[PDB]
């Protein structure tokens, strides 16, 4: 015989949970001025080790496109930045006439740098100060209903309030190694070809995860992993045309970018308390945003990606083309280089097209060939279309660089009924979720479920 | 290699190794489960439930008996409609992960069970109590 | 009708039913009592309260003994000045409500005699453990 | 003079009277350390940290036996290199202050072993239900 | 009622961090409690005056 | 004079401002100890002890 019941309390079992993860900061950010850190003062700082399981026999079921986890993140980071930014730089006081002129006109980026003059609040109240600042990208908008004048109005005087930064505040991605709260654990997969779903065979646990850095951008991602062995192409539906490709490349691609020019900064005190910050002058020569990426490089990663997109798309040619068009927040690249936001156009990146041989043949040279791309460079942004959120940037004193080692892919497919014998690639992106997809896919997140039950026909005396 | 720290106070590591491993281990998996602006309210949602589900769990343990020993007998023969498998079967070769899958049908049959099995022991004890 | 789930899931239903029949059923009633933007502070402090109310009763059931059973018997005789009523009334006729707005004197007097009948076994228990 | 009330209802008194004394007082420690708009964060962290605690040490007191008793043998034996006092020295002169200042090394030690005795024992009684 | 009777104990008054709660706590309180009124920006204006 | 510097208030007129003593309490799992000595430096082995 007769069987007998008995209960097991701690089993080893899990079940899928859906709860939150927490900082888990690095520890390392920390200092004094954390609390002038965007993400970072209001953060815990941990020290956890890595798992050593292996969890030996065990095999599990992953899902990129349905774990939740990633809605978390997306909503915290739009509620942190907003509330880091409240304390300060209200703009309402600036939208006033503005009048101007011409810089030298010439160059149309440099025609730009309008002498910007206004009446505005001094210390009393009562009196008002003529003067000037100087201003380019039109966020300084001809004024409704003036016919070819000096006067201007803010872009956002037909929309809502803007404000600038706190100054003192830093915007520096600080990897968080989000970790589990009791009662719940995290696995991940350890496995190559991995498509984004599926039974994982190498699976194990983690405590906390690898700190990922958020990164704002689109199109190519920076400041990312690499693929451990090989390009791993990966998308929800390779036959849906509304779906985007996440592409994770090999090797290493670096990328240098400046704004050249020795810039100055001025401040004017409006009303009580508050300055307002803007360029005071730049000293004589004239200015090119850009990014020179190596063409060597460059031409051996989009063959090597044409040869495993292949795979899919078999006996077929693969081209490039340009975005769809539009505004420079939908067609550019973006970057926050120098806390500086930058818009880069793609042209000419995407001007080729691989013969479907891919051959990988190239040479020893003592070339340094690059492709250099232009950008502009916005002093209003909607930050992540945050038009309610709108944000001035503090101007900087310099002569800025960039590096970054660089990219994650993302890319649409094209091509119609005409084709059929090639697809075209353009360059995709605006959706904040995959840029962390991207790398916290690698985990899910369970419930340990204890007490379970088993017969073993023993028995109780009593 | 691993070991115990890895196993359970890391969790499901012995999931790999079957259920009869599990009865030199089932310890520390349980001790390591009970560890500790806006975000204060997240933190302490997160440690409310914690120590609730914990709670709950003890509750439950204690109205069954017997229960500080993590396993117990509770003096409940099996329903042959359960009895599809072979006892060495389902301790050497089968995992809880593996069992669980199946056995989780008739939940609250054991559960209902396993009260009343208790709440008769309970009469019986106190007729003894009041006999003696 | 009603029956358990609604007397005790539900509760306070057996108080119309005398206290004898609370000898086949108060088992429920205790497991349905620890379920589970300023608002999140109203509602943090009801799970908070409830918790510490329920731990704070398992401690003293805790230091009297014996106290897993939910009904025991400490060894500690009775004054005869709580002695007004015959057993049968008080089992067949009384119900806990009723009882309880007398037997609601003296509340001080019970616990700490309680408390010591216990010490008093565990420290003979010492003893023997020691002359053992 | 000060009582139980003073001494453990407040805390630490029985400290200068040595531990021997303990033997008939260690109660009303345990129980009066279980009690209970930006304030209300600061309020709710510290009720939640006083239940964790309290319940993380009865997690210990558990795993290890006995342990309702509060006093509880568990059947391992002392390591030679911790007998560097005798007994008597250490029940009539020695205070849990005092003793807790060089004891205090090896609390691992000692905790792995009460683990490992207390898990023995329980494969011990799991063969002897399945003997008998 | 205690007196600990045969416990003696090392105190340190310049290292009490609990100085430091009660600084703070003042300060964020006073802060806090004058928050819903009085706001003067109005008042700053050219003021004319004499002896 | 505050208007090259930041904008100020008066005071919600209702308020009153009386300094009232917080005796201050240990949540559960702590306790105070104090020094019923006299001579004390402000440090040290402090012997009449009370809780
Ligand atoms: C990013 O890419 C940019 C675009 O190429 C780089 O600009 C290159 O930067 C180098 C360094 O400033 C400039 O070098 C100048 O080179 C000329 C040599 O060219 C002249 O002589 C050669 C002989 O072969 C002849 O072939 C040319 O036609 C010219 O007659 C030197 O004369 C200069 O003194 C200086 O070395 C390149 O001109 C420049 N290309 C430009 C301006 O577009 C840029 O450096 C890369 N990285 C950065 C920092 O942006
Ligand atoms: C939100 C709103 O009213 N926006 C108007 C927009 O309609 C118009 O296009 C713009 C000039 O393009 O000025 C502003
Ligand atoms: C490596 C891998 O899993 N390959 C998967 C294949 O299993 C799956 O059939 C396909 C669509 O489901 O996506 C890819
Ligand atoms: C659909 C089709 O014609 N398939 C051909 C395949 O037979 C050939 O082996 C491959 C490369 O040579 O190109 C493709
Ligand atoms: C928004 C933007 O700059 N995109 C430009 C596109 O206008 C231009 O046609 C192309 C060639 O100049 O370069 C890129
Ligand atoms: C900051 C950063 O990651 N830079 C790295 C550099 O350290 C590394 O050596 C290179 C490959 O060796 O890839 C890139
Ligand atoms: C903070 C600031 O600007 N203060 C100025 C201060 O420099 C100056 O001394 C004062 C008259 O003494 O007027 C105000
Ligand atoms: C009453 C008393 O404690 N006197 C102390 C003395 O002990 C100590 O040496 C000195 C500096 O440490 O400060 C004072
Ligand atoms: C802008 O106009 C002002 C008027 O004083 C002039 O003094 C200043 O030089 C001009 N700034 C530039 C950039 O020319």
């Amino acid at each position: 015989e007769n069987l007998w019941v008995t209960v097991y309390y701690g089993v080893p079992v899990w079940k899928e949970a859906k709860t939150t993860l927490f900082c888990a900061s690095d520890a390392r950010a920390y200092e004094k001025e954390v609390h002038n850190v965007w993400a970072t003062h209001a953060c815990v700082p941990t020290d956890p080790s890595p798992q050593e399981l292996v969890l030996g026999n065990v095999t599990e079921n992953f899902n990129m496109w349905k774990n939740d986890m990633v809605d978390q993140m997306h909503e915290d980071i739009i509620s942190l930045w907003d509330q880091s930014l409240k304390p300060c730089v209200k703009l309402t006081p600036l939208c006033v006439t503005l009048i101007c002129s011409d810089a030298t006109v010439k160059t149309g980026t440099v025609e730009e740098m309008k002498n910007c003059s206004f009446n505005t609040t001094t210390e009393i109240r009562d009196k008002e100060k003529k003067e000037y600042a100087l201003f380019y990208k039109p966020d300084i908008v001809p004024l409704s209903e003036t016919n070819n004048t000096s006067e201007y109005r803010l872009i956002n005087c037909n929309t809502s309030a803007c404000t600038q930064a706190c100054p003192k505040v830093t915007f520096e991605p600080i990897p968080i190694h989000y970790c589990a709260p009791a009662g719940y654990a995290i696995l991940k997969c350890n496995d190559e070809t991995f498509n984004g779903t599926g039974p994982c065979s190498n699976v194990s646990t983690v405590q906390c995860t690898h700190g990922i850095r958020p990164v704002v951008s689109t199109q190519l991602l920076l400041n990312g992993s690499l693929a451990e062995k090989e390009i791993v192409i990966r998308s929800e539906n390779l036959t849906n045309n509304a779906k985007i490709i996440i592409v994770h490349l090999h090797t290493p691609v670096e990328i240098v970018c400046t704004r050249p020019n020795n810039n100055t900064r001025k401040s004017v005190r409006i009303g009580p308390g508050q300055t307002f910050y803007a360029t005071g002058d730049i000293i004589g020569d004239i200015k090119q945003a850009h990014c020179n990426i190596s063409e060597e490089k460059w031409n051996d990663t989009l063959q090597k990606v044409g040869i495993e997109l292949q795979k899919h798309f078999p006996n077929k040619t693969i081209k490039y083309n340009q975005s769809a068009g539009g505004d420079m927040e939908i067609t550019t690249h973006s970057f926050n280089c120098g806390g500086e936001f930058f818009y880069c156009n793609t042209s000419n990146l995407f001007n080729g097209t691989y013969n479907g041989t891919y051959i990988s043949t190239n040479s020893s040279a003592n070339s340094t060939s690059t492709i250099t791309l232009q950008c502009r460079i916005k002093q209003i942004i909607n930050m992540w279309q945050g038009v309610g959120r709108c944000m001035y940037a503090p101007p900087i004193a310099g002569n800025i660089t960039c590096r970054s080692n660089i990219t994650g892919l993302l890319l649409t497919r094209d091509g119609g009924t005409n084709s059929n014998e090639t697809e075209t690639f353009r360059p995709a992106g605006g959706d904040m979720r995959d840029n962390w997809r991207s790398e916290l896919y690698k985990y899910k997140v369970v419930k340990i479920e204890p007490l379970g039950v088993a017969p073993t026909r023993c028995k109780r005396r009593v | 290699a691993v070991g115990i720290g890895a196993v359970f106070l890391g969790f499901l590591g012995a999931a790999g190794s079957t259920m009869g491993a599990a009865s030199m281990t089932l310890t520390v998996q349980a001790r390591n489960l009970l560890s500790g602006t806006v975000w204060g309210i997240k933190q302490l949602q997160a440690r409310v439930l914690a120590v609730e589900r914990y709670l709950r769990d003890q509750q439950l343990l204690g109205i069954w008996g017997c229960s500080g020993k993590l396993i117990c007998c509770t003096n409940v023969p099996w329903n042959s409609s359960w009895s599809n498998r072979n006892l060495s079967e389902i301790w050497d070769n089968m995992t809880w992960l593996q069992w669980d899958k199946e056995i989780s049908n008739y939940t609250q049959i054991i559960y209902g069970l396993l009260e009343e099995s208790q709440n008769q022991q309970e009469k019986n004890e106190q007729d003894l109590l009041a006999l003696d």
